[PDB]
């Protein structure tokens, strides 16, 4: 179904690198590649609100 | 009560006594009087404290979302969290009310134990010198001005200095 003029549709997977381990994308076709990797900071909250801050 | 002296024998409350919880009200020559006891007052006082300061300020523990309130989690997962989670209110709330009603009943008990520690302590510092009818009173056998009345009430009563003239009257 049309969602922002657009009939395709992406899917998006992940998984998380241990250090010192290695991903490796064998791909020939239909791939999104990854330009940058992500850390986490370190530990918070996350919450769900509509209300003023 | 448990003590019967809450709803026993003492009738009804003073209105009038807000100088604290429990006190004494004489009536003797030189006319009415009425003052607290300390003491006891503090002692039941200091007693809620205790329970207010263990149900207050807790430090809960903290917990995460595992919902999602804008894009609804998975169905078969989501029931078992709706479950398990509408599980644990039934503890909780029995938990708050049985804990209230234990609660209480122990300060409405706790209480009278505190007026019948004062009553049947002031009982035996009049050892023969005096007599209770029964409504929380205590009748006087000898002169008791307004310093005797305030000597009950510290604890200086020396029974046995009125009690050759109290044993008199006693019997006669
Ligand atoms: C990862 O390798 C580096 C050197 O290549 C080493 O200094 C480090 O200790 C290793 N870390 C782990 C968790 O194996
Ligand atoms: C779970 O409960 C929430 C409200 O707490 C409700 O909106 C949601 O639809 C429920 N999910 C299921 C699968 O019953």
């Amino acid at each position: 179904p049309q969602v922002n003029g657009l009939s395709g549709r992406i899917d998006f997977h992940w998984l998380m690198l241990n250090p010192n381990d290695t991903v490796t994308f064998s791909f020939n076709g239909a791939f999104i590649a990854p330009d940058r990797a992500s850390f986490l900071r370190g530990k918070s909250m996350g919450i769900q609100s509509g209300v003023q801050v | 009560g448990l003590f019967g002296a809450i709803a026993g024998f003492i009738e009804n409350g003073w209105e009038g006594l807000i100088d604290g919880w429990y006190g004494f009200r004489h009536q003797n020559a030189q006319g009415e009087g009425t003052a607290a006891d300390y003491k006891s007052t503090q002692s039941a006082i200091d007693q809620i404290t205790g329970k207010l300061n263990r149900l207050i300020e807790k430090t809960n523990q903290q917990f995460e979302l595992i919902d999602n309130e804008f894009n609804e989690v998975e169905k078969q997962i989501g029931n078992v969290i709706n479950w398990t989670r509408d599980s644990i209110t039934e503890v909780w709330s029995y938990n708050a009310e049985l804990l209230v009603a234990m609660e209480n009943q122990h300060t409405i008990d706790l209480a009278d134990s505190e007026m019948d520690k004062l009553y049947e302590r002031v009982k035996r510092q009049l050892r023969e010198n005096a007599e209770e009818d029964g409504t929380g009173c205590f009748e006087i056998f000898h002169k008791c001005d307004d310093d005797c009345m305030a000597s009950i009430r510290n604890n200086t009563y020396d029974h046995s200095k009125y009690r050759e003239e109290a044993m008199q009257n006693r019997i006669q």
